[PDB]
């Protein structure tokens, strides 16, 4: 591969500023693109570096290129939870139509919200059609909690994801868990590590 | 007292996965550069081909055109794809400068195709020379789009080329400058006319290539004189001969009259049917077998 | 498709039994790709040096070839060029009067 | 602007496949890459107009077409297992990218399961705590793993509110051609949730066989479709 992307992913606090690079070899190096990709979606551009030494900027986006050392680096200001996306580095090797495009591949960005005021729980939610099936959602936690797998095949556990209600500006981490069985949501994320304040509703 | 300095690329592409390019640099009428296909590096065929450029101004100039060399074959081949989806295809190039007293100097770029003129640059563009075909144009608009190549063309031009040569001519001086004595003989083979004779005036090794070559009858310049064209000998002289046609018996009386730099004003006479002929006649006798056709 | 031109020539003037310079000066020629012997006898020269393919103002090819050689009066010297604009490879033998 | 069609293909091995991309920006330069994980975009075919087609680094199993200046196509003769990717097509005049578009290339399609879908509301103990209320949909028992999932409330999408996992987990991990699970949440404020007036929706787009593809087995045919569940507001 002629174009190298570091880190593999990186994990920053909402409204922190977050650093990626690029290094290449390709030869010739004409310009250096920069695209965001959001999940599910395709390749949109932030930004074109060309000149020798180059700096660029774009709202919160700022990036350099230095040729002779053949190197860039994309910065992301007071970076936002929509920030979340695959970051790729593109070097085409020449200014015409003749070009080709050389990919790297790619950052990937985890924003994690800044929650305020932790409030962590485990509740049992019931089917709409039916009494008898249920799920536990581990909800309120704070980002200093990573959710473990299961353990057991007959349990299983989602990873953590994050909700904005906008209208209230409140953010959420939560994880789901059920099993097809002894089983309790008490002892549900018991391959996790809780938090000592954690509510457990009982059933 | 004007002195050209030419770059002469030769590309073939004889299919879509076969191409070399060679070149060679010319100042004056003196081989500088040679760069095979090869080669990875620009060769010197002079002490003084660098010029007046130091090593860290060499390297720089070669790995642009490094990167030229591998660039150029592939966006040739890429247009290839874009007008013919014929073949063969032969790409020359003639890129340099002429140098004016004093320091005044006219650039150029010149670019053929199956060895027809057909594209310049000229000023900041690629451009088609008057009676070249339509379908170029396509090409050169795509050409045309780069920035970077019309910047680096450019500088190359205005002011790299004539840099680059006055420092050559100053490191150069002393080989431009000299002097190699022409050596002369005589012989004689049958006109293509009936009773009619060919006499050939044999002038070899001289340098600059600058000659004048005569038949003689004393004070009389003979004006069915034939100068031959200049050929080149391996150690960078030249060779050529002046004919006469004569009928047989007309001979005796005439001579061959060379004048050279080289001389100072000493110049060489051969007389025909002298002592010094016979002698030189004899010792180039041989069977004629396969002497060139007559008729 | 342009035809080469052979012209073979010495160095210095000949003289049997004297060592010289042999010239072949292939011109006019185009595509560059070209296959150039010297013979003696009709047999292969192995110690043959070649210059440099450069063009002409008209853009038609040129390249000298020369080997060191030996002038008599019964050795025959020759040039034979292969070229595509040719069907068969062109022999232009040497002769020292023209 | 550049459109792709299908978005989300599922294939058998040996099956043709031919992969659209339509651009009115009137470029004259197409491309079609692949994207796969720890690699980075990788060139199958590119055009430079109507006519010409040419390859890439990697056109093995893949063949190309420019009937027009608007129109490139990716055409799959007999397609592999490792043709499962997800393909972007582009345009250039600096190039511009298509949506993209999800192709599983399969050994056999007796695997092939739509999900069943649940939605779970909110607890008493949450309204009561945090005066917020959660609804968990779970879209579970699908093959492969092609579903987009999307919440509607009283008949209208939203997304306030909403996370949705973006990787689903294979119910048996053990095997090679395991079920899927996804789940997905819908936070509202207590009161919203206390109106029996509202109405909640839970709907999993999922993408399966065609109405060509032949199908034998006893059970239903595991066709492209839409799979819901939906929750009333509880006042209690
Ligand atoms: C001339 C007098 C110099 C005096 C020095 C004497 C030393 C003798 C050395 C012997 C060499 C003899 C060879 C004669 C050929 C002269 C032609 C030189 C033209 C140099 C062009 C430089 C730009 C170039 O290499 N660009 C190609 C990459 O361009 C890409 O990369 C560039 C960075 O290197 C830029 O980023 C550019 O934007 C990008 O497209 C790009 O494919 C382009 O279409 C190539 C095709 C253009 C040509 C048709
Ligand atoms: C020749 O021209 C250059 C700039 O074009 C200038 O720097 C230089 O002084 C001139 N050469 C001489 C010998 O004056
Ligand atoms: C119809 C003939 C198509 C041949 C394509 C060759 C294009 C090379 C362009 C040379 C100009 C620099």
């Amino acid at each position: 591969t002629q174009v190298e992307q570091s880190p593999q992913s990186l994990v920053v606090r909402q409204g922190e500023n977050s650093v990626l690079q690029c290094n290449y070899s390709v030869t010739p190096d004409n310009h250096l693109r920069w695209f965001k990709q959001d999940t599910g979606k395709g390749l949109v551009s932030l930004t074109v570096l060309v000149d020798q030494k180059d700096k660029t900027s774009n709202g919160r986006y700022s990036a350099t290129l230095d040729k002779d050392a053949k190197h860039s680096t994309l910065h992301i200001t007071a970076t936002l939870l929509d920030d979340t996306a695959t970051y790729i580095c593109v070097v085409g090797d020449r200014g015409s139509a003749l070009g080709r495009l050389h990919f790297g591949a790619g950052t990937q960005l985890i924003v994690i919200p800044d929650i305020q005021n932790p409030d962590p729980a485990v509740y049992q939610l019931r089917d709409s059609k039916s009494s008898d099936k249920s799920v536990c959602l581990f909800t309120d936690f704070d980002s200093q909690t990573n959710v473990s797998q299961s353990k057991d095949s007959d349990v299983y556990i989602t990873d953590k994801c994050v909700l904005d209600m906008r209208s209230m500006d409140f953010k959420s981490n939560s994880a789901v868990a059920w099993s097809n069985k002894d089983f309790a949501c008490a002892n549900a994320f018991n391959n996790s590590i809780i938090p000592e304040d954690t509510f457990f509703p009982s059933p | 007292k004007n002195y050209t300095f030419r770059c002469l690329q030769m590309s073939s592409f004889a299919n879509r996965s076969w191409s070399r390019t060679d070149s060679v640099v010319w100042l004056g009428d003196l081989q500088t550069h040679r760069w095979s296909n090869d080669s990875a590096t620009i060769s010197f065929t002079k002490p003084w081909s660098q010029g007046k450029l130091s090593n860290q101004q060499w390297e720089k100039l070669q790995h642009m055109f490094q990167v030229y060399r591998v660039s150029f074959t592939r966006d040739i081949q890429e247009l290839v794809k874009m007008m013919s989806p014929d073949y063969p295809i032969e790409i020359q190039l003639s890129a340099g400068c002429e140098m004016y007293p004093g320091n005044a100097s006219e650039s150029f770029l010149h670019v053929a195709f199956q060895g027809k003129y057909v594209v310049r640059f000229w000023g900041t563009s690629w451009q088609t020379v008057p009676g070249a075909p339509s379908w170029l144009d396509l090409p050169i608009k795509v050409l045309n789009a780069d920035q970077g190549t019309s910047a680096t063309v450019q500088m190359l031009l205005n002011d790299t080329c004539p840099l680059f040569v006055r420092g050559l001519l100053e490191a150069g001086k002393s080989d431009l400058e000299k002097q190699e004595k022409p050596v002369a003989w005589l012989s004689s083979v049958p006109s293509s006319a009936h009773g009619h004779r060919q006499l050939v005036c044999h002038v070899s090794g001289f340098y600059p290539k600058p000659v004048w070559v005569m038949w003689m009858r004393g004070d009389q310049e003979q004006q069915g004189t034939h100068r031959g064209d200049f050929l080149p000998n391996a150690d960078e002289t030249w060779y050529l001969q002046a004919t006469l046609d004569v009928e047989a018996g007309e001979e005796a009386g005439l001579a061959c009259r060379v004048k050279h730099s080289s001389l100072g004003g000493q110049d060489i006479i051969l007389y025909w049917g002298s002592l010094h002929h016979i002698l030189d006649a004899q010792k180039m006798v041989w069977n004629h077998r396969h002497h060139h056709h007559h008729h | 498709q342009k035809t080469p031109q052979i012209q073979v020539y010495s160095r210095h003037p000949p003289e049997n039994g004297k060592p010289n310079i042999l010239n072949c000066y292939v011109t006019q020629f185009h595509p560059p790709h070209i296959e150039i012997q010297m013979l003696k006898n009709g047999k292969k020269i192995p110690k043959v040096e070649m210059s440099d393919m450069s063009f002409s103002k008209d853009w038609s090819f040129y390249i000298l070839a020369h080997t060191e050689f030996t002038p008599t009066e019964t050795d025959t010297y020759a040039c034979r060029v292969k070229h595509a604009s040719m069907a068969e490879p062109k022999t232009v033998y040497w002769d020292r009067d023209m | 602007a550049v459109t792709q069609s299908p978005r989300n293909k599922v294939a058998v091995t040996g099956g043709k496949v031919t992969l659209s991309c339509n651009q009115t920006n009137n470029h004259n330069n197409m491309y079609w890459y692949r994207q796969d994980t720890g690699h980075g975009l990788r060139l199958i075919h590119y055009s430079y107009g109507a006519g010409s087609t040419e390859k890439g680094d990697i056109p093995d199993g893949y063949k190309a077409s420019r009937p027009s200046q608007e129109n490139f196509s990716l055409i799959l003769e007999l397609a592999t297992p490792s043709q499962t990717s997800v393909y972007f097509c582009a345009s250039g005049d600096e190039q511009f990218f298509g949506p993209g578009t999800r192709l599983t290339v399969l050994e056999d399609l007796k695997n092939v399961f739509p999900p069943e879908v649940a939605v779970f509301e909110p607890s008493e103990a949450e309204i009561s705590h945090t005066q917020k209320a959660t609804l968990v949909c779970l879209a579970t028992g699908f093959y492969p793993d092609h579903v987009e999932l999307s919440w509607w409330v009283n008949g209208k999408e939203v997304h306030s509110g909403v996370c949705t996992d973006p990787q689903p987990l294979k119910e048996q991990p053990a095997l090679n051609d395991s079920r899927y699970a996804l789940s997905s949440r819908l936070r509202v404020s207590a009161t919203f949730w206390q109106n029996p007036r509202n109405h909640f929706r839970c709907q999993v787009q999922f993408y399966g066989l065609s109405e060509n593809d032949e199908w034998t087995q006893d059970r239903a045919k595991p066709v492209t479709q839409i799979v819901s569940a939906e929750a009333w507001g509880r006042a209690d």
